């Protein structure tokens, strides 16, 4: 839904083709009829709002952590991580733990708002399995 | 304003010195300036010393001397020369 | 007629002092990895997970999955554990560092700090039972304290860290351990901090492109305000495959934080003894 | 309008808080229209912020 | 274990004689205490007992009042137990005449102390509140005793009468034309970010929706202005870090046909309420939305 | 001496033994058999008489 | 003047939070500590008129 905005129609088709297929737990599935409409539009709006608020709230310490870490650490996780970022001694310009606490407190609420739109409510929690995978015993919730 | 946000280990005496700092103002009596300045300066130096957590005087009947904190020596002597020129 | 219970047998010889120690804990919350009818004493508690290179957040993730149960009766040769069910009231022991009040909502946390049942190499490490606001405060303070890990050289950063460590709740004051050991941060907390920072960085650049397209259509006058806020933020300071990769990475880094981001209540209290070590509360799961 | 802020004692004990002025005021206005010369004098209006 | 043991249907809890009767029969000893029937032995509802000062107990003499726990920010009482009616004073949703009425009702030192503590701190309102349940008893005195249920129906000792849940009419909220057969009820606190200070709105919502995301989408539709105010404050007033535009807490479920309108009388003053006749409590925590 | 006097008041509490008189059958008491109310908790149950 | 008077009378300067002030005003508090030893009974404190 987000990618469909302002992208060319043919590359939108290509992206939908590559995204619709999923490999999970050694099996392949494909989403039927991935139509873009009002129902996905409202979720896109809420996602955009939450991302705007997250970008606004985040402190300089949070933003600079990744950049500072790369100066002295080195790992596959980090190098694969920093490939996604735009390419650009010192002391922290401003230290204030109370402001940091309040800012993180609000940022958690915004992250929950962003998380909720992909989260699905848990209906069952399983602790047993038939060794043929046909049945299981679960606790119901919700 | 900057001293409010510093993570002092003991907020009480820090808040006292913040209060005496923020209360300061001049009453336009030309003779009263020096003592107001001295009060503000001793409180500020106390706060700076606590921030760097260097030791500070505690003997009764005695007060912290006014001096620059961790300032570069050459700049200190230049400032002294400027103050002598003013004198 | 009996109630349903889980049997635990100790694979170690027990003195009278040890069993006398166990019966003191006849209402403590014991975590168990699997819902199983008969278990060996090694499975009790958190000692099975303890590690040198891992720390608080991985233990939190593991505690999310474990099964909570209450020790019900102590006998020779075996222990009786009762697994609570949703919607019923139970008696639990306040093994945490903080007193409780009626109506409090409690959640379970890994212990931060007397020792119980030191066998040859195994210890009964019970978790912390803490009211929810205190747990939120602890999580946020610990996460921020790990974020200052690279800047620890300066005295101001050290003072901020020390202020963050000391926490005061009702009538109780205590300090939480620093997640930095030997001037280094453990891999799990490092991953958490990196995920937080990555989400922030990715959102910052990704947001504007979609916001400016979507706000023109907006019928609720809010998305234009979001665009203006982003413009102010910017003034204070690509192949479609790359865009797809960045979006997917944003969402995958978002999922990495859910253990820290949200937490669930397990008990709500309505009774407290003057002996306050114990209380009666209803179970929520 | 210029009385000092209540202390906790008077908030906890005794009389009600003294009410302030109402939010909606009454004004009078003169309306002048140019396209066809017409002036309406002394029209009553209600003003709120 | 054997076939007859498996076949045997379980014992009736009502045909077995209780423990006290068992002991007396075993010794064949009489006792003055009547013992054959144990009261509350078959109440499935979970209840708790709360002590509250005389000043706060008003409109909670009748059963069915919602009971909240508020934080004082102090060590001497630590917590106080207040009703939804008292929160009616602070809420902007309540009308002027009702505000005057129930402000004249709560003219006691304890209630005024509760209001001062509520407005004093810098926290948002919902962070200071914890919901306990619905009350059904009163024993009056200088210190009164209230018993509150936190999971179950509202009824007296013999279940000969079932109590309703009373909501003041200004706080009642519905968003559907024809009600679903089963209704869930929620508590909403929403903040308006005007210039000087936040004015909180307090509502009790009856809805057929149980899913969180759909419910929050409907709420965001209904409260667009407050979200606009939240963003506007975020823009105009930096270094103020607001969180949330509102919180939603679930507490209870009832049938649509049980909903009725009624009035409450206290010191010959009449307050109008919405009445949920067979309400049963089921508490959740505050979930926040933006 | 300042130009004013002052009068002090204090109250003392004594512990005493009371004596009570009442006539035969000056009041009648009406009772029923004691009743048991059960309150259940996991570790222990309490019975109210 | 306050410092001088408090020193002369032998009284400590009060410090209280606003929340503590409200609680003290409404419910009261036992702000006066017990003596080290008491060979007589309670303080029959005298109030001066």
């Amino acid at each position: 839904g987000l990618f469909s905005l302002d992208r060319s129609y043919e590359e939108v088709k290509a992206a939908v083709q590559q995204l619709q297929t999923i490999t999970f737990r050694d099996a392949t599935f494909t989403i039927p009829d991935p139509v873009i409409d009002q129902h996905l539009l409202i979720d896109m709006k809420t996602a955009c709002l939450s991302m705007s608020m997250v970008a606004n709230l985040a402190s300089e310490l949070t933003m600079t952590y990744v950049r500072k870490l790369a100066l002295e650490d080195s790992s596959m996780l980090l190098v694969k991580c920093q490939e996604l970022l735009m390419r650009l001694p010192a002391r922290p310009q401003h230290v204030s733990p109370d402001d940091e606490i309040a800012r993180l407190s609000a940022l958690f609420v915004m992250l929950r708002q962003l998380d909720d739109l992909i989260r699905e409510q848990v209906v069952f929690t399983v602790c047993d399995v038939s060794p043929d995978n046909k049945s299981a015993t679960c606790i119901f919730k919700g | 304003r900057r001293g409010y946000t510093y993570p002092f280990g003991d907020r009480g005496k820090a808040r006292d010195h913040l209060a005496v700092l923020d209360r300061t103002e001049f009453d336009t009596d030309v003779r009263h300036d020096a003592e107001i300045v001295e009060r503000a300066l001793v409180s500020a130096v106390i706060l700076a010393k606590m921030s760097v957590r260097e030791t500070l005087v505690t003997a009764i009947g005695q007060t912290e001397p006014i001096a620059f904190v961790h300032l570069k020596d050459t700049e200190v002597q230049r400032i002294e020369e400027n103050l002598e020129g003013v004198r | 007629a009996m109630e349903a219970n889980i049997f635990c047998t100790f694979d170690h010889k027990l003195s009278i002092a040890d069993v006398g120690k166990l019966t003191k804990l006849v209402a403590a919350v014991v975590p168990i990895p699997q819902r199983l009818h008969l278990i060996k004493h090694y499975q009790l508690g958190l000692h099975q997970f303890v590690d040198h290179t891992r720390g608080y957040v991985r233990l939190r993730g593991l505690l999310r999955n474990m099964t909570l149960t209450l020790m019900r009766r102590v006998e020779g040769n075996q222990i009786l554990l009762h697994v609570p069910t949703h919607g019923l009231l139970y008696t639990v022991l306040n093994t945490g560092p903080v007193t409780w009040e009626k109506g409090d909502a409690l959640c379970v946390l890994p212990p931060l700090f007397e020792n119980l049942l030191t066998l040859g190499q195994w210890e009964l490490v019970l978790p912390w039972i803490v009211p929810m606001p205190l747990a939120l405060e602890i999580n946020q303070r610990l996460l921020i304290m790990g974020l200052f890990s690279l800047d620890r050289s300066y005295e101001e950063v050290k003072a901020a860290v020390q202020q963050l460590q000391t926490i005061t709740f009702r009538d109780a004051t205590f300090t939480i351990p620093d997640p930095v050991i030997d001037q280094h941060l453990l891999i799990d907390m490092k991953t958490a901090c990196l995920s937080m920072s990555m989400v922030a960085n990715l959102a910052s650049e990704l947001t504007m492109t979609y916001v400016r397209k979507l706000a023109l259509e907006d019928s609720s006058m809010l998305l234009v305000k979001c665009q203006e806020l982003l413009m102010r933020l910017d003034r204070e300071r690509v192949s479609p495959d790359d865009e797809i990769a960045r979006l997917s990475a944003l969402f995958v880094m978002l999922r990495q934080l859910d253990d820290l981001i949200r937490e669930q209540v397990v008990f709500t209290v309505c009774d407290v003894s003057p002996d306050n070590k114990s209380a009666t509360c209803i179970f929520k799961g | 309008r210029e009385r000092s802020a209540p202390k906790p004692q008077e908030l906890l004990f005794g009389p009600r808080n003294e009410s302030g002025p109402p939010a909606e005021q009454t004004w009078y206005a003169d309306v002048v229209r140019c396209v066809r010369a017409q002036v309406d004098l002394g029209v009553e209006v209600r003003a709120a912020r | 274990m054997d076939a007859r043991a498996v076949a045997k249907r379980p014992r009736d809890p009502a045909d077995e004689d209780n423990e006290l009767v068992t002991a007396l029969k075993a010794k064949r000893e009489v006792n003055t205490i009547s013992v054959r029937y144990l009261y509350h032995a078959d109440h499935q509802a979970l209840t708790a007992r709360f002590f509250v000062p005389e000043g706060l107990v008003e409109f909670e003499a009748q059963p069915g009042a919602l009971l909240i726990r508020m934080e004082t920010g102090c060590d001497s009482p630590r917590h106080l137990y207040i009703s939804l009616y008292l929160l009616g004073i602070r809420a902007s949703n309540v009308s002027a005449s009702t505000r005057c009425l129930l402000e004249s009702v709560y003219t006691a030192s304890a209630a005024r102390a509760a209001l001062q503590w509520l407005d004093l701190g810098p926290h948002l309102l919902h962070r200071r509140l914890e919901t306990l349940g619905c009350v059904k008893t009163v024993s009056l005195g200088i210190t009164s005793l209230l018993t509150c249920v936190m999971r179950g129906y509202l009824y007296n000792t013999l279940k000969t009468e079932v109590f309703a849940l009373m909501i003041p009419k200004d706080m009642y909220l519905t968003w559907e034309e024809t009600r679903g057969r089963l209704q869930y009820v929620y508590l909403i606190i929403v903040y308006d970010y005007d210039g000087p200070e936040t004015r909180p709105g307090i509502y009790v919502l009856t809805s057929s929706i149980a899913h969180w995301q759909t419910l929050v989408d409907v709420a965001r539709g209904k409260f667009a202005r407050e979200r606009c105010s939240f963003v506007n404050r975020r823009i105009t007033r930096p270094r103020q870090i607001p969180l949330c535009t509102g919180v939603i807490q679930k507490l209870g479920w009832c049938l649509a046909d049980d909903i009725h309108t009624s009035f409450l009388v206290h010191k010959e003053l009449k307050l109008s309420v919405v009445r949920l006749d067979n309400f049963s409590v089921e508490l959740g925590d505050f979930r926040e939305f933006v | 001496h300042p130009g004013f006097a002052l009068t002090a008041v204090r109250t003392d509490t004594f512990e005493v033994d009371m004596l009570l008189y009442s006539g035969k059958s000056c009041t009648s008491v009406i009772i029923n058999n004691p009743i048991v109310t059960k309150e259940e908790r996991d570790i222990s149950t309490t019975y109210h008489v | 003047v306050d410092r001088w008077i408090r020193h002369a009378a032998g009284v400590e300067r009060p410090q209280l939070l606003d929340t503590e002030t409200i609680s003290m005003l409404t419910f009261g508090s036992m702000s006066e500590r017990n003596a080290a030893a008491t060979v007589h009974g309670q303080k029959a404190a005298c109030e001066l008129i």
